[PDB]
């Protein structure tokens, strides 16, 4: 009763999925080209299932440092 | 009528949700926090801060993702995005805990503007500010344990991390290493909690088993016109059905909703004070007297020393993976371990 | 001179007087918009 | 313990039949 | 970069087949506004 | 007769349009083999 | 145990104690 | 307006959330996570 | 496939429901 | 395991339910199900305690 | 010193006889 | 009520109550010294916290 | 009548009753000063600043006394290592002395004015009624301040006029009261330098002199005045809470953390100079010059003074003890007696094994024995069976440097292992558990306890600034919301601007 | 002006007080 439209009004309207039927799927698709096309693993740093370990070695690759710290993930990146 | 005066008119405005003054600072903050958890558990790893996998992309579920906490390295770094330890870089911001000081301080922020929003929307609709009161019980648990806790500790990494299991390893940690069960400011919040979900559920069923007929169907909730001024139930007989049941009962209605905001907020304030103590590791760890009985014999065992046992299972088992940084090596035979387990 | 945590402060602090000012900005444009009428 | 076992045999069942006689006691005429 | 034009590409997809129908009905509202 | 973009729709679209691309993101990682 | 230990509760039982019952009698008699 | 029957909405919304999650508990049995 | 199954298994649900609804029937 | 769990959170619910539909159809055979009738009200025609 | 202090507990039985059988009582009004 | 020696020398300092200034007064004057407190202890806390590192300034005992 | 919780609230239209329940409220702070102060002069041991100094004592306030300036006793005993000096009247004893006197003073004060409230002084001219005015009682307090800090820092604090400060070595060995001088530049922002805590109080006493005056000749806002109601003294209290909260986990940061103003002689190591082994590298620091010298390890080692040393030790962190675990720090290990050395551990193979030095999370730590290269040699088992790294298998010896054990070697494995369960601790010491009953169980220094005290206290007093900036701001709402409080009031969209009565 | 404690908040805060002393004594006494 403030002044907008009822949410009985909006989503009950066609023009609701006349802009909806071809948006909401659009975001469900460029969240899936979000992960699917690879972006989500380099958005964030988020490793690979074939980038959490070298080829050999096994450690965690733990961060032992503050101000010496993003250069230390870059020297385990290109450990990869 | 100036510019403040024509900007409070459009943040005071009857809206769908109240934006306000406090929404400058709630409406980001609390919105990035949460925006920022539910990136940092679908996105972003914890495999160089801690060397785990904390999001939907690795294949962990809700209950296994978290916004993990920075690496101990780091210390208490505010670990801005364009500080020393990120240079901007958001990619490296990610792996080096970043996203969980971006949510454990615009959550902060945002309480503050949640708790803000409390006086701004009671002075507005004429009310008494006594859920921003009872709000405090809130912020004082999310600044002790998320802030403070950590603050005393030596990094955000000993912080509760922003995730289901995440948390569940925080409530396992502090059984462990501060035996937080046995801390009395711990059991005051038991009983402030547990004291309010009884006070909720006898509360709320006692008014519904109180109601006052009228109406005449056999589902009691269209008796209830808000504008009305009636009591909607009967308080005479809700405190006669319990001075007989329990012995003592409320009288006071006002009385009653009071202790209702009371017995969480001590609650939920006095466990705050034990975490403070535990920030700087000042535990309920050992009753002294009775350590001093069971070291010179070995036949009084109570469930105390049992559960001691138990913390000291958790702090060797749980740490050369929990805590990675420290580089606890610890072989298959220094592990406290019963017979055949 | 300005060491490069110092201009990272500056950085910072200016973003966050860009995310400040225009917050305010168009808090203010809209409120000059939407006037309540007395 | 060949007395107490009785004992405590005879109060249980006499507070049981006091539960159940007199729920059989016209309960559902005991409202207001 | 081509994985940001493709995350982005239904979505400027979207908005704009969004901003195609409430197109009228945008210009109706600013004005009863001003 | 009634607006259109609102404050409860910046509400609305600022939670609900990072919520369908994060569920068609999460979606997605329900098929990323190992 | 501590020496002070029950002092420690004597006055914690007997100090807000002996407060809420001067304040019980200062009421009741009016 | 009120041309859409607003139940048929709300039984494909209701309907697209457990599709979904019906998408994320076979993904649990499923690729990354599955302990497999 | 199991799906096209349970989608039609499914969606046949509410439309009997539909159908009593757009035939005005005893809904 | 399957059917002792299962059929534990089915018998408490069922007893649950039992201590809901007995208490109700007491309270409805004896007309006070929907709520106590404010005209006469029994506790207000009943003594007090101390 | 230790169980006979403990047994504070007492005090709290004593209450618990004295605000059930000798509160001040509700008044109807 | 009770006029006394120390009461009259310190009353002009209490005869000015609900005095105020008119308008929205020096609160443009109080808030940009509002904010420059804010980037001062900002400044200190990024300093003590060690994100803010400075030329000379080394935090710690050593 | 009032409710228990409100019974001082018989004082907000009492102003001059106000000063009196503040005379004695401050009567009985500096009461305690002097009584704690008294308290801790009649056990503190003196004799022995290097192992049992005032923060292994649980010495709260006499850190307090020392850091500026306070530094003798009339005893004879100085905290600096000496005795016989004469300190004149401000000792330890003279200081608290000076605090009783003072608090039998604001108690007279207090009890001049709780019978002469009814001074004109607080009557408004105007209407009669007794009114403060905050703005200008504010400039002039702020004023006092800021000639307090300005002559605190540029007298006291620089020496010209006045003792100095506490002045430190980082590791705490020499460290004595000098005059301090203030640091102009961005280095007196660092907290540990402490010439940037006495131009502090030069430049913050100026700047509270400049707004003292200032609010004292400028008069508020109509529109500030309203919207904090400065009218009422409660917001001067939920803004005051405010300030000592804030001021409170500053405190509890800067003793936590570590200042100039907090230093480790006084209130002892943090837990972070524990956690980097920041005495651990600067005692291998010390070592390696004398092994690069010439100077061999039992010369080497008995160089490293027994104040170092000490630091060096788990039972000095203040993230170690317990909350109910009171008293001394002597009531837990005990008093130190002498450092037993620097434990050496080598196995059969003669190969040095550095033991695993416990965190201050842990209660129990196993005893682990690596080496240089990282690799576990050595272990004190849980399960001794089916072991394989025991001291008794891998022949464990343990050699002490410099301390009492200098050149004694324990090869038998049960020596060792005992002398391994203290050296997770750090350097090992021995303790006198005679004196003071002193059980093991570790406790927490005045540096631990303060910040427990200061940081539940700034949380408590969020709470109360909460609650007394609900009380000023919802003033008029505390006996409850309006009767004839509208039901289109609340009514959404009724109003086009909630709370506005002319906007529907 | 008085305080009033009625018999209830008497009641309460030696409630209050009792638990709060049955809780701590395990501590002080340690
Ligand atoms: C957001 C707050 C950020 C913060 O707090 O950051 C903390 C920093 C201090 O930084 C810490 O400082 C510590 C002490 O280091 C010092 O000591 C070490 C050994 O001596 C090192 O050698 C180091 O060089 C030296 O700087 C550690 O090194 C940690 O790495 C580092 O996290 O203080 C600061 O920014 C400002 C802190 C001062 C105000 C305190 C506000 C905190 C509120 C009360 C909580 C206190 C804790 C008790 C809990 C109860
Ligand atoms: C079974 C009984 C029981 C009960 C009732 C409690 C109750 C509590 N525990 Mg305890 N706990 C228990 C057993 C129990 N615990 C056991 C056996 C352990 C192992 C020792 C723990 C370990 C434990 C830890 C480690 C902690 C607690 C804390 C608490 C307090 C939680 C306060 C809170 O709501 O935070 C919830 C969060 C908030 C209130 C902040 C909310 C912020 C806003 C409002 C949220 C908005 C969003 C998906 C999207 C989401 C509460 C008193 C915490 C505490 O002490 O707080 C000071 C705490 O840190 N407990
Ligand atoms: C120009 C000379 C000068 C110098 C060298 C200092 C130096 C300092 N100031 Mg000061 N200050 C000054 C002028 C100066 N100030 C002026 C003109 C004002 C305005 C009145 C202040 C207001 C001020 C405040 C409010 C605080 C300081 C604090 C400090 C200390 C900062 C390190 C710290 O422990 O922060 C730790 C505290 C924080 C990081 C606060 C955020 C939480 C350091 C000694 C801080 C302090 O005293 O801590 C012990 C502090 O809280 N200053
Ligand atoms: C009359 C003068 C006087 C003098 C010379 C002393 C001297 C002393 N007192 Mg005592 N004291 C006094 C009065 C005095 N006191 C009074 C009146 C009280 C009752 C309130 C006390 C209560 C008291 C206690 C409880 C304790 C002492 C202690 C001490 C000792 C250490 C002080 C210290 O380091 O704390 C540090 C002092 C401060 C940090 C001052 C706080 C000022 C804050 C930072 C101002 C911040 C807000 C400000 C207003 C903002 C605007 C600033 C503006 C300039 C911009 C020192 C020997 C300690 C002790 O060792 O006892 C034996 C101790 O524990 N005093
Ligand atoms: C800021 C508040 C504060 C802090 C941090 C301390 C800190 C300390 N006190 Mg002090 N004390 C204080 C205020 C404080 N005191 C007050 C207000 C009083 C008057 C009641 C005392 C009376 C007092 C005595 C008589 C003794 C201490 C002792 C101690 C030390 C041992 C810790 C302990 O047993 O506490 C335990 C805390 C709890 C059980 C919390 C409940 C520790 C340094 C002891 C000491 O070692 O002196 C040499 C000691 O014998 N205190
Ligand atoms: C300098 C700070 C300061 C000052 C001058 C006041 C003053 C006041 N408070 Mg506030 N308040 C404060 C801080 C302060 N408070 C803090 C930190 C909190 C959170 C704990 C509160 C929470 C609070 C609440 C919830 C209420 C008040 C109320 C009041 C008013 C009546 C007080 C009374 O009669 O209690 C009577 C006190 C007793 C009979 C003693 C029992 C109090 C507790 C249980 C023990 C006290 C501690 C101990 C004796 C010494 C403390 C030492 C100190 C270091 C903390 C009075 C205006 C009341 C009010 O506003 O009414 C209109 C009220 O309801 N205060
Ligand atoms: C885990 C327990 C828990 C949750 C999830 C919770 C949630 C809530 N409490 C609220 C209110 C309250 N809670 C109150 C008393 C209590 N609340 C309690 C415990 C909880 N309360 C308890 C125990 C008490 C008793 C004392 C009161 C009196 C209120 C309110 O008035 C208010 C309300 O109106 O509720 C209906 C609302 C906060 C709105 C807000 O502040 O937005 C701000 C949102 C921000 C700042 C973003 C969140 C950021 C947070 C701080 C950290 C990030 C967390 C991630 C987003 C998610 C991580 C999840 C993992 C940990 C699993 C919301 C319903
Ligand atoms: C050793 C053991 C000590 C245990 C321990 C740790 C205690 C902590 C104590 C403490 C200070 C805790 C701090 C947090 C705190 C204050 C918790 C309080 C918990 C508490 C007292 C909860 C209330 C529990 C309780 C018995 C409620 C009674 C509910 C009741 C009878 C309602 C009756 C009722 C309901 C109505 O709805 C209406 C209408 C009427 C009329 C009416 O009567
Ligand atoms: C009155 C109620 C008091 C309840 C709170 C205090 C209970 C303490 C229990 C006890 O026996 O402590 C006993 C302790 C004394 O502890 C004794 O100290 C002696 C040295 O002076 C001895 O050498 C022993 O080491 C030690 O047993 O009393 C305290 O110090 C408590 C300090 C209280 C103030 C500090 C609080 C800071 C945090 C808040
Ligand atoms: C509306 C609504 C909603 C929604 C819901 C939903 C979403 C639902 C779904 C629904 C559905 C989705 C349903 C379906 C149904 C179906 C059915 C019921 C089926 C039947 C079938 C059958 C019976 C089968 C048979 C067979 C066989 C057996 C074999 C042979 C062949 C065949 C196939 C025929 C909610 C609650 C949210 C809320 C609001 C309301
Ligand atoms: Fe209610």
């Amino acid at each position: 009763t403030t002044g907008e439209r009822p949410f009985s009004d909006i989503i009950t309207s066609v023009r609701y999925w006349v802009i909806h039927s071809i948006t909401i799927p659009a975001l469900f698709i460029a969240g899936w080209l979000f992960v699917s096309t690879g972006l989500a693993y380099d958005v964030f740093g988020t490793p690979r299932p074939d980038s959490y370990y070298a080829q050999e070695q096994r450690s965690i690759p733990l961060v032992t440092d503050r101000f010496e710290a993003k250069q230390q993930v870059e020297t385990f990146l290109e450990q990869l | 009528r100036g510019w403040f005066d024509i900007l409070d008119d459009w943040l005071k405005r009857d809206r769908f949700v109240f934006v306000g003054w406090s929404g400058i600072l709630l409406f980001p903050c609390a919105y990035l926090a949460l925006g920022g958890w539910l990136t940092g558990t679908t996105f972003v790893t914890s495999w160089y801060t801690h060397g785990l996998a904390s999001s939907y992309l690795e294949g962990c579920n809700f209950l296994t993702v978290a916004v993990s906490t920075p690496a101990n390295s780091m210390g208490h770094s505010l670990l801005l995005l364009w500080g020393p330890e990120a240079q901007g870089d958001f990619t490296r911001w990610c792996q080096l805990g970043g996203l969980w000081t971006f949510i454990a301080l615009h959550g902060a922020f945002g309480l503050i503007g949640f708790m803000l929003r409390q006086f701004e929307i009671a002075r507005l609709v004429g009310v008494r500010p006594y859920n921003a009161i009872a709000f405090s019980a809130p912020i004082a648990v999310f600044v002790s344990v998320f802030l403070i806790y950590p603050l005393g500790q030596s990094s955000w990494f000993f912080a509760p991390s922003f995730g289901v299991a995440a948390i569940f390893r925080f409530l396992l940690f502090f059984q462990g290493f501060h035996n937080w069960t046995l801390n009395p400011f711990h059991m005051m919040g038991v009983a402030g909690v547990l004291g309010g979900a009884l006070l909720c559920a006898i509360h709320g069923a006692t008014v519904e088993n109180t109601l006052f007929q009228d109406g005449e169907g056999a589902s009691t909730f269209r008796a209830f016109n808000p504008t009305q001024a009636e009591e909607t139930y009967s308080m005479v007989t809700a405190n006669r059905f319990w001075s007989q049941i329990f012995g003592i009962a409320f009288s006071n209605k006002r009385w009653l909703h009071f202790f209702m905001l009371f017995v969480p907020v001590t609650g939920l304030w006095m466990s705050a004070i034990g975490v403070v103590g535990l920030a700087l590791n000042l535990r309920s760890y050992d009753f002294i007297s009775q350590e001093i009985r069971a070291a010179e014999d070995p036949e009084f065992e109570t469930f105390y020393t049992k559960n001691l046992l138990l913390n000291e299972g958790i702090r060797a088992w749980m740490a050369p993976q929990d805590q990675p940084h420290e580089n606890f090596v610890f072989p298959e035979e220094v592990l406290p371990r019963g017979n055949a387990l | 001179t300005i060491t490069p945590s110092l201009k990272g402060f500056f950085i910072g602090l200016l973003s966050g007087a860009v995310v400040l000012g225009l917050t305010f900005a168009v808090l203010i444009a809209i409120s000059q918009i939407d006037k309540v009428q007395r | 313990m060949e007395t107490l076992k009785i004992t405590v045999y005879i109060v249980v069942t006499f507070f049981v039949l006091l539960f159940v006689f007199g729920f059989l006691s016209g309960d559902p005429a005991r409202n207001p | 970069d081509w994985r940001v034009l493709v995350v982005l590409l239904p979505v400027l997809l979207a908005a704009g087949w969004a901003v195609r129908n409430i197109l009228p009905y945008a210009v109706k509202q600013v004005q009863k506004l001003l | 007769s009634y607006p259109i973009f609102t404050v409860r729709w910046v509400a609305v679209h600022t939670l609900a349009v990072p919520t369908i691309f994060f569920l068609g993101a999460i979606a997605a990682m329900q098929f990323i083999q190992r | 145990v501590n020496q002070l230990g029950l002092i420690a509760t004597a006055l914690f039982v007997l100090v807000p104690s002996v407060f809420l019952i001067i304040l019980y009698v200062q009421t009741e008699s009016q | 307006g009120g041309r859409i029957p607003l139940w048929i909405v709300a039984t494909v919304a209701g309907m697209g959330v457990i599709v979904i999650v019906g998408l994320f508990f076979y993904g649990a049995y499923a690729g990354l996570g599955s302990s497999l | 496939a199991q799906l096209t199954m349970i989608a039609m298994i499914g969606i046949a649900g509410p439309m009997i429901i539909f159908l009593l609804a757009v035939r005005r029937g005893n809904l | 395991s399957w059917l002792a769990t299962s059929h534990f959170v089915l018998a408490f619910f069922f007893l649950v339910g039992h201590l809901w539909h007995a208490g109700r159809a007491r309270a409805a055979a004896a007309g006070f199900e929907k709520g106590i009738d404010r005209e006469s009200e029994p506790v207000l025609s009943m003594p007090s305690l101390d | 010193m230790e169980t006979i202090t403990y047994v504070i507990f007492a005090c709290i039985i004593a209450l618990f006889f004295f605000a059930i059988f000798f509160r001040e009582p509700p008044r109807i009004t | 009520a009770r006029r006394t020696w120390l009461g009259d020398i310190l009353r002009p300092l209490n005869s000015e109550y609900g005095k105020v200034a008119p308008g929205w007064g020096t609160t443009p004057l109080m808030a940009v010294f509002m904010g420059l407190f804010l980037v001062f202890l900002l400044i200190i806390l990024e300093i003590y916290n060690s994100t803010l590192i400075l030329d000379g300034v080394n935090v710690s005992w050593k | 009548g009032l409710p228990w919780y409100r019974v001082h609230t018989v004082l907000i239209n009492d102003p001059g009753r106000l000063i009196a329940a503040h005379l004695m409220h401050t009567a009985l702070v500096a009461g305690w000063a002097g009584s704690m102060a008294l308290y801790e002069l009649a056990t503190f041991d003196p004799s022995d600043p290097v192992l049992n100094p005032m923060w292994r004592q649980g010495m709260f306030v006499l850190p307090f006394m020392a850091r500026l300036g306070v530094t003798g006793s009339w005893s004879g005993w100085s905290i600096t290592g000496e005795t016989g000096i004469d300190p004149g009247f401000w000792s330890f004893e003279g200081v608290a002395l000076a605090h009783i006197v003072l608090s039998g003073l604001l108690f007279l004060a207090a009890c001049w004015h709780w019978v002469y409230w009814d001074l004109e002084l607080f009557r408004d001219p105007r209407t009669g009624e007794p009114a403060l005015d905050l703005p200008k009682m504010f400039g002039i307090h702020l004023f006092l301040a800021g000639l307090l800090c300005f002559g605190f820092g540029a007298f006291h604090l620089t020496g010209l006029f006045g003792p100095g400060m506490w002045v430190s070595d980082p590791y705490g060995l020499t460290g004595s009261v000098q005059p301090v001088a203030p640091e102009w530049g961005p280095d007196g922002f660092n907290p540990y330098n402490p010439g940037g805590v006495v131009a502090h109080h030069i430049a913050a006493g100026i700047v509270g002199i400049i707004a003292g005056l200032f609010h004292i000749l400028v008069r508020p806002p109509q529109r500030l005045y309203k919207a904090l109601r400065m009218g009422n003294i409660e917001t001067v209290l939920s803004s005051s809470i405010a300030a000592v909260f804030f001021a409170a986990f500053v405190v509890a940061g800067t003793m936590w953390y570590g200042s100039a103003t907090t230093p480790i002689e006084l209130f002892g190591p943090t837990r972070y100079q524990w956690d980097s082994s920041y005495f651990q590298q600067e005692i291998n620091r010390r070592v390696q010059a004398s092994l690069a010298s010439g100077a061999t390890l039992e010369e080497a080692w008995s160089a490293i003074p027994e104040k170092l040393a000490f630091y060096d030790y788990i039972g000095n962190n203040p993230a170690k003890g317990g909350l109910f675990r009171t008293g001394p720090m002597n009531k837990g290990d005990g008093i130190a007696q002498a450092w037993k050395g620097h434990a050496v551990f080598r196995n059969k193979e003669g190969e040095e094994l550095f033991v695993r030095r416990m965190p201050a999370f842990f209660e129990s730590f196993p005893v682990i024995l690596t080496d240089k290269n990282g690799v576990v040699k050595a272990d004190i088992p849980f399960r001794r069976a089916e072991s394989k790294y025991s001291f008794e298998q891998q022949g464990v010896t343990v050699s002490f440097y410099g301390g009492e054990l200098n050149g004694q070697t324990f090869t038998d494995p049960p020596t060792v292992k005992s002398y391994a369960r203290k050296a997770i601790f750090g350097e090992i010491f021995e303790f006198d558990t005679e004196t003071l009953n002193s059980d093991g169980i570790f406790r927490t220094s005045p540096r631990g306890w303060f910040t427990f005290a200061h940081a539940v206290f700034a949380l408590l007093f969020f709470f109360g600034h909460i609650w007394h900036g609900a009380r000023t701001l919802f003033r008029d709402v505390f006996s409850g919301i309006d009767p004839e409080l509208s039901p289109e009031q609340v009514e959404w969209g009724f109003y086009q601007k909630v709370g506005d009565v002319t906007t529907r | 002006q008085p305080v009033e404690l009625n018999r209830t908040s008497l009641y309460l805060g030696l409630l209050l007080i009792l638990v709060l002393a049955l809780l701590f004594s395990s501590y002080f006494f340690n």
